[PDB]
DNA sequence: CCCTCCCCTAC
């Protein structure tokens, strides 16, 4: 909101904020609705305090209250405080938008493929004696782009699919995989097409934010301590 | 501002034991963040009874927002681009509490899209 | 040794000792160890009904303070008959002892080049059945045979 | 370097400008072209 | 209206007792965990111990106190030295002038008042000197106006429901005591002087609670020995 | 909710200036002590009424509330220093808050039952 | 070996409780919880299978044949190659039926019970006949009988957030349990398949081992996911979040 | 007045002696009945010896002490080490009563004193077996034969003419062994 | 209420 940095010229350039998942952390095996409601009201308070200044896009995560399969459906209109009714009226979706876990964002003409990282976190749970580092994760994302599918491990990533959206039909400009142990970026060229791959780290540990410049496709990092 | 921000800080610090943030002054007096930092600095002075623990943060060239804890050795002194009192704490543990803020006219950077009702 | 006092009188020695008490109790007709009979932790389950089976009466009680009899002196139970009479501004203490520091810390801390055997051979088969009918020797033929000889007891090393 | 020196070096000579708050600046308009385009491949019934 | 009043009182008492136990080293700090949900929404991130027996003990004590809150005008937690039975610190929750109405203050305002009161308690407790390990214990003392306890077992009544069993347990779980029973007997050789500190208290519409603390802060040798971690 | 209660609550609160809540009377006292500094000093009648209320509070075994009011007044006076210090109202307020208040803390050492053991050492 | 594993476990636990604690309150609470779980259906359904060896040619008449003989004969009627060996235990379960129906008339095989859409375990028959008599025989010598213990055992729509949270929690718990079961089965089937991707989950799902509790758990989880109540909950969720 | 005082003092002294006997090892556990008795409506278990002869001896001692209460100034149960004849521990009941007061006050005072005694005895270290002996000692003011410290004051009766004071003293070669007396 | 048949166990 420009209160901390106080450089209102540069802060105003951040048009939109994208939350890429894992907004709440809980164990489904032993959890009641009271604690989840408390955490959701905290999140709703943050959203209410920040929505008037910036637009926020919400993406489901693995431990978020959503289905365990990779094509997670958007957050329900409920599970939010009553103060967000105006934002949930239906007409004002440019301020608050709830989208699916894998989603293509056409931000000012720049296509952005974003996933909360269940695919990469799913390939990395195997032991493959033929090939955990930031470079290894970036290479895995490059391989996912090259193979033209987003979920190589179908039995582990996606559930029964009626009637496959994860087989790519078009290459995005930016590829985002979130909830990763480390932050890293790499520009790749597959068949003469340039794709920028970004690894978004968690905020609970290494509370770092990524600033993505849409004009030059350059990603700069902002860190918050305590 | 003068004789008003000081009274608000004194009340919110001693009458009710609650940490006082500069954003609280922003919401109360409807003033800019720089002015709020100035008033926090002004209240930090002319206080003989240091019954509060000031919380300060340092803004670096790499936008590394850091809470100062050691208060003796601050790494990368030449890299600090801004330093101010973030909050006033009457106790050792900070643990602030947040609620709904009716930011009707306290915004300094408003978003392009306006809210539509019905 | 602590002094008894300026003018102290001494009573007679107790009839029993540490080792003779249990033996004398057994001699008097009681068992040396009175093991606890089955009981109820709470008196809600007592049901206030006689417990009997096949003409044998069973006495089942509870260890709760509600069902525990008052201590009797001289064979007669001493109890309060009149209604309680209180006074204004009385202070009370909760009695029950909390867990100790050591208990909580302990809980936290934990959490022959001569053949004298018989050679052995095993066989299993696979037959391709039709629909779900179980393999039938008259209509279903054998498609695979698997044999495994026991190497531990097999001589001749061919 | 004492924190008092840093506080009196930064907060004392504050800018106190461009923060009138009467007419706050508009944030940069970033539009999602897929907002109403629909046809989401990952949308399941 | 006591359906919500009792819940708020239970939350406040749980937070109060857990804070006192945490900040006075009655139990090891590692067992305590900072949390917001402890079967109820707590006003802040109060540290609550994870020991099951301790949790059950605290819950039973709070329920017993609330069951007789009509006759109770003052509830106190006494800090007792283990080496010798003596109250070295006393924290008092004054329940006098508390409205007892069975007939709309909401929850946000009540929790704001609770946050202020608990913050005052924490600020007072932080300044106190540290306490060594396995040397202190706590006690619960209530000041009643018109009641008698330990006399409901004279009728030889048989309990038939859980409520009656709980009532008969709570009626006999307390022992009559005297005012300042655990304090030193004023030996006269540099007599100890009890020290009184006043704290903020919640003043919600139905809930008017005052709170203050007591401490010996003195002695005549053999008192407060090997319990306050020497100088610091 | 019973017969032994002296009011809607267990005990009857002492009313000062038609006020019952202790937070409300505390904030009223704070506002009065802030406003009376610029008036050259509080009126004698107001000080006498405050002293009478404090005496009533002490006689009712509410010395913790008296200590709370004393601490509030002392904190207000300390926070008012360096701006209105020695302004002909600060000195009189300090003299009153010492002479007519501090000795009053060491009286009426009763707890509805005889007298309290040991001696009082107030935080002040 | 003429009973069920559930009864063996229950009697062993009750006897151990009586011998160690000697408190009948714990035994009563445990028995009441077990009876409630049996009634509600939160049971393994592998611990409620009888297995008695049958001798098909050594019975006086069809009326005097055992309950397992009826199941074996039905399987033989459906396929003549399903003839059991001599003194071979034939597993079977009992199911709910009309009043006065003979015990041998229900006699559901585990294969038929699991594939049966509307087949329910006879909770009353099990709880009374298989549990009450042995417990009474062991406990009447004390003076108590377990029969009494056994015989003794709009607004939400307005609060959309709580209802949707409860529905989501239930659905997510079921989904996580099913995913864990599928992972376990895939790891088990890796022994034969030696593969980790697709065409190994298919083979893992093709398993129908009736000696594994994981198979019963997976079947129950699939039935729960495909049950009508789950459809009702999903429809209610859609209606609630249609605003 | 005196009637209720004596009526409840008999039971109080019986519980006193039985508790001291059981919580130390003058007589072994399993010789007491700690399950089917309650002392003064207290939530704690109270043990009573199962041997009628020892119970009769204790009751006769209590009656004899109460008979000469106007002349007896003190009454104590002395713990004596075998092979040393030294008083390791002592549990004294000082008497300052004067021979009005309702039965409820006496009952509550004795109940509180018994609770304090039980709490004190529960914290004491365990002593070994066949190394302890007890003796009833009385003191005259101004079956009876003429004859370092760690004081621990305990709450007695102070509800009027009853001014009974209760305290214990302490301080052996291998008698004490640290190790839950109800766990067997 | 009693009888017969079947299953399974203990020595
Ligand atoms: S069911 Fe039991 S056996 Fe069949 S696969 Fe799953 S685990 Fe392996």
């Amino acid at each position: 909101m420009g209160r901390i940095n106080n450089k209102i010229d540069d802060i105003s350039l951040i048009g939109r904020l994208l939350i890429c998942g894992n907004s709440v952390d809980f164990d489904i095996k032993s959890v009641n609705k009271d604690e989840l409601m408390i955490s959701l009201t905290e999140f709703s308070k943050f959203l209410h305090n920040i929505l008037p200044s910036i637009s926020v896009d919400i993406m489901p995560g693995t431990n978020d209250p959503s289905d365990k399969s990779l094509p997670q459906q958007p957050f329900h209109k409920s599970l939010f405080d009553k103060s967000l009714e105006s934002y949930f009226n239906g007409s004002n979706k440019e301020i608050l938008n709830l989208v699916t876990n894998p989603y293509e964002f056409s931000y000012n003409g720049v296509d952005v493929l974003a996933v909360s990282g269940k695919n990469i976190n799913d390939i990395c749970k195997y032991v493959i004696p033929s090939n955990d580092d930031i470079e290894h994760r970036l290479d895995l994302m490059e391989c996912t782009m090259k193979w033209q599918n987003i979920a190589p491990t179908a039995p582990d990533t996606l559930w029964c699919y009626p009637y496959d959206p994860f087989v790519l039909d078009k290459w995005p400009h930016v590829y985002i995989v979130a909830n990763q142990p480390y932050f890293g970026t790499r520009v790749v060229e597959i068949g003469g097409k340039n794709i920028k791959i970004i690894s978004v780290p968690e905020f609970s540990s290494t509370g770092m934010i990524i600033l993505l410049d849409l004009e030059t496709l350059e990603a700069e990092t902002v860190k918050i301590d305590i | 501002m003068d004789q008003k921000a000081s009274y608000f800080i004194n009340e919110k610090l001693f009458t009710e034991v609650k940490p006082v943030l500069f954003t609280d002054l922003i919401h109360h007096l409807k003033i800019g963040p720089s002015m709020a930092k100035k008033l926090m600095f002004d209240y930090y002075k002319q206080t003989t009874n240091a019954k509060y623990n000031c919380v300060v943060i340092c803004c670096y060239k790499d936008q590394t927002i850091k809470i100062i804890h050691d208060l003796s050795n601050i790494p990368q002194q030449d890299s600090i681009i801004d330093c101010f009192i973030y909050a006033f704490n009457p106790m050792d543990s900070f643990i602030p509490y947040y609620d709904i803020i009716d930011q009707k006219d306290c915004l300094t950077i408003k978003n392009s899209y306006e809210l539509k009702v019905s | 040794g602590l002094r008894y006092g300026k003018r102290a009188f001494v009573y007679g020695e107790p009839p029993f000792g540490y080792q003779d008490i249990l033996n004398k109790l057994e001699d008097e007709g009681f068992p040396k160890i009175d093991y606890k009979d089955p009981f109820f932790s709470n008196p809600v389950d007592l049901e206030n009904k006689p417990y009997a089976y096949a003409g044998k009466r069973f006495e089942i009680s509870s260890t709760h303070v509600s069902t525990r009899i008052p201590v009797q002196f001289g064979g007669e139970t001493v109890s309060v008959y009149n209604k309680p009479t209180f006074d204004m501004f009385s202070s009370w203490k909760y009695a029950l002892k909390p867990p100790t520091y050591d208990a909580v810390q302990k809980w936290y801390n934990k959490v022959s080049s001569v053949h004298d055997s018989l050679t052995h051979l095993t066989l299993e088969i696979h037959a391709n059945t039709r629909s779900d009918k179980i393999p039938d020797p008259a209509i279903d033929e054998v498609s695979m045979i698997i044999w495994c000889l026991e190497e531990e007891t097999f001589p001749l090393d061919l | 370097l004492h924190m008092d020196a840093l506080l009196t070096k930064f907060n004392e000579d504050r800018s106190l400008q461009d923060e009138n708050l009467s007419q706050p600046r508009t944030r940069v308009r970033i539009v999602d072209d897929n907002l109403y385009n629909k046809s989401n491949p990952f949308q399941l019934c | 209206m006591n359906r919500w009043v009792e819940k708020w009182l239970r939350v406040y008492l749980k937070c109060y007792i857990n804070l006192i136990l945490f900040y006075r080293n009655v139990y090891p700090p590692q067992s305590f965990d900072y949390t917001t949900y402890q079967s109820f929404n707590l006003p802040q991130f109060v540290p609550i111990n994870r020991h099951p027996a301790l949790i059950d003990y605290i819950e039973e004590l709070i329920l017993d106190v609330l069951s007789k809150l009509t006759h109770v005008y003052r509830f106190s937690i006494c800090i007792i030295n283990k080496k010798n039975d003596l109250c070295i610190e006393k924290y008092v929750l004054d329940f006098s002038e508390l409205q007892h109405v069975d007939k709309i203050i909401t929850e946000t305002e009540v929790f704001d008042e609770f946050r202020s009161s608990l913050n005052s308690l924490i600020m007072h407790l932080e300044k106190l000197p540290k306490v060594n390990d396995d040397t202190i214990t706590f006690e619960a003392v209530i000041n009643a106006i018109e009641l008698e306890l330990g006399h409901k077992l004279d009728r030889n009544r048989r309990v038939d429901s859980l409520e009656e069993k709980a009532e008969i347990e709570r009626d006999s779980n307390w022992v009559k005591c005297q005012e300042d029973e655990n304090l030193p007997d004023n030996n006269g050789f540099q007599p100890p002087k009890i020290k009184l500190t006043s704290l903020v208290g919640s003043d919600v519409g139905p809930l008017i609670i005052h709170q203050f603390s007591e401490k010996l802060i003195s002695g005549d040798d053999k008192i407060l020995n090997g319990v306050y971690s020497q100088y610091e | 909710k019973n017969h032994f209660m002296g009011q809607n609550s267990i005990f009857q609160p002492i009313k000062f200036q038609n006020l019952t809540r202790f937070k409300k009377i505390c904030q009223l006292v704070k506002q009065w002590v802030a406003e009376t500094l610029g008036d050259g000093g509080p009126h004698e009648k107001d000080v006498k009424l405050f002293v009478k209320y404090l005496i009533k509070l002490c006689d009712s075994n509410r010395v913790h509330l008296v200590l709370h009011l004393s601490n509030l007044i002392s904190r207000e006076l300390n926070l008012c220093a360096f701006l209105n210090q020695d302004h002909s109202g600060f000195q009189t307020w300090e003299r009153i808050l010492l002479n007519d208040i501090i000795p009053l803390l060491n009286r009426n050492k009763h707890t509805y039952q005889t007298v309290r053991k040991l001696d009082m050492d107030f935080e002040v | 070996r003429d009973g069920i594993p559930a009864q063996q476990k229950i009697i062993e636990k009750c006897i151990r409780l009586l011998f160690q604690t000697k408190d009948l309150s714990k035994i009563k609470k445990y028995l009441q919880n077990e009876f409630f779980k049996i009634q509600i259906g939160k049971v393994s359904a592998q611990d409620f299978c009888f297995a008695k060896e049958v001798k098909l040619g050594a019975y006086k008449s069809e009326k005097t044949a055992p309950a397992g003989a009826v199941v074996v004969k039905r399987r033989i009627n459906e396929d003549h190659r399903a003839e059991p060996q001599y003194k071979e235990r034939i597993p079977y379960l009992v199911v709910k039926g009309k009043q006065g129906q003979l015990l041998r008339e229900r006699c559901v095989s585990p294969e038929e019970f699991l594939e049966g859409e509307n087949l329910e375990l006879d909770s009353e028959y099990y709880i009374n006949k298989i549990l009450i008599p042995p417990l009474d025989r062991l406990f009447n010598l004390i003076g108590i009988n377990v029969g009494n213990w056994a015989q003794e055992i709009d607004d939400c729509l307005e609060k959309r957030s709580t209802t949707t949270l409860s529905f989501l929690i239930k659905k997510l718990k079921r989904q996580k349990e099913y995913q864990t079961l599928k992972t376990v089965c895939r790891t088990c089937s890796y022994r034969y398949t030696s593969d980790a991707g697709i065409e190994n989950d298919h083979i893992a799902s093709k398993c129908n081992s009736y000696d594994c509790p994981v198979f019963y758990s997976r079947v129950k989880a699939e039935r729960y996911l495909r049950d009508n109540q789950s459809v009702q909950r999903e429809e209610a969720l859609i209606s609630l979040n249609d605003w």
